């Protein structure tokens, strides 16, 4: 009874591409953040505005609409940080060694290593970006990956499974379209999906640090961010 | 009641 | 080396033979046991399993090709993930229960905390494998994937060479998983879908591990549940 | 050094 499963591969790709949220900007102040207050201030600000675009993007992901409101809330609560991060590493691809949080906000590990901030997570994101770049990740593949994260991350907590299969078909469709052999297709599929385990890892680590930021209570957090963080505690 | 609940309705 | 030259069936046989034994807990029904008692059983058990895991790891095709420092890192990152998937595997035929050991079969009820959420995630995961009819051959491939993949992005140069070798081995294991599914009479589409399904599970196992490591840290701070020197060092690396 | 390191190299 879900329309998602009736879509074709190209239809799914188009739906997802049309769903893509815009790339948002940070403040136009040109000072490069080296403190935690300043940097974390910019990240919370950015994440807040992105969460609104993400919420409306999610509703345009095929199959998501068919879920109960409660299931939608759960999936978003589970996957919001993963979705932001994979977006980050995506737009950071063409800037090796740097993290493009926004077009006007390009950070390096010297700002990251700069308290706390966290350099470990910073480095993880960079490695992920570099890997996406070396794989020559395509935009169409990226959108499929991001939607998988949305539907899968909170799944454990048939529709979702059947929808996830459709997205799998769509990824293979894209790879076949790119001229990849059968072996290259399933190898690239595995490579991409295994990246999701690390994205999960970074999200969990990031959530622990966001939680710390909350407790330190310096750097106020929006109600939405605290509720998204609460869901994890 | 959470904000997500509201925003997901819009 | 050997890992790259191995056929699919050779890879499977090698992994199946490298399988660690199923250890017993020290659970005793005649004893009271708190709920830090159950955790004591599980940490004690995990500690003993770790020696056998280290053994199993060195027999994972391509693992020995790595430097001791890389092998150490991979195990520090993946040990809890590996124990958990092992748990879920042997718990398949026990719906609603987790078989930590042949003499330690638990349902979600028995105190714990609210740890229960991790318990339920393990139950759900195990439930997933059951409906997919996960095969032992597939399982051993998945477990070796965890080992080689979990810490691969948190290890410079020539250290880059180690990474590439790991990616190749992973690629080979992917080829092996497909080989198995094809053997099972699955259509290409069904092979790709099953492959994805299996790999997505690993995301949740990573999640369960992460949550587990947090509780583990808690147990250390509380200082009631005994943790082996090895478990503490393992926990040390993660933090 | 590390126990894990010791257990591995033998
Ligand atoms: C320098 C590092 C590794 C910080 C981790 N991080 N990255 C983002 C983020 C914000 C917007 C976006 O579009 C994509 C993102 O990944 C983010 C948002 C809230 C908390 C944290 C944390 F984990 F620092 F608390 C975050
Ligand atoms: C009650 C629950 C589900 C706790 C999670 N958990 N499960 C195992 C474990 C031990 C042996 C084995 O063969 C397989 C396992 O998953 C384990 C080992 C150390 C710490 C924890 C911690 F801190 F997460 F509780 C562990």
């Amino acid at each position: 009874n879900s329309l998602a499963l009736s879509l074709t591969a190209d239809q799914m790709v188009s739906a997802l591409l049309d769903a893509e949220p815009p790339i948002l900007y940070s403040e136009y102040d040109p000072t490069r953040p080296f403190s935690e207050a300043s940097m974390m201030g910019l990240l919370t600000n950015l994440a807040d505005r992105e969460l609104v675009h993400m919420i409306n993007w999610a509703k345009r992901v095929p199959g998501f609409v068919d879920l109960t409101l409660h299931d939608q809330v759960h999936l978003l609560e589970c996957a919001w940080l993963e979705i932001l991060m994979i977006g980050l590493v995506w737009r950071s691809m063409e800037h090796p060694g740097k993290l493009l949080f926004a077009p006007n906000l390009l950070l390096d590990r010297n700002q990251g290593k700069c308290v706390e901030g966290m350099v470990e997570i910073f480095d993880m994101l960079l490695a992920t970006s570099s890997r996406f770049r070396m794989m020559n990740l395509q935009g169409e593949e990226f959108v499929c990956l991001k939607s998988i994260i949305l539907l899968n991350s909170g799944v454990y907590t048939d529709h979702i499974h059947r929808v996830l299969d459709k997205i799998t078909d769509t990824l293979i469709h894209l790879m076949a379209k790119a001229g990849l052999t059968l072996q290259q297709q399933h190898q690239r599929l595995a490579q991409l999906l295994l990246i999701l385990s690390h994205i999960r890892h970074m999200s969990n680590k990031g959530m622990e640090h966001l939680y710390s930021m909350k407790c330190k209570n310096v750097v106020p957090l929006s109600d939405l961010l605290l509720e998204m963080l609460d869901a994890h505690r | 009641h959470k904000i997500l609940h509201r925003l997901l309705q819009d």
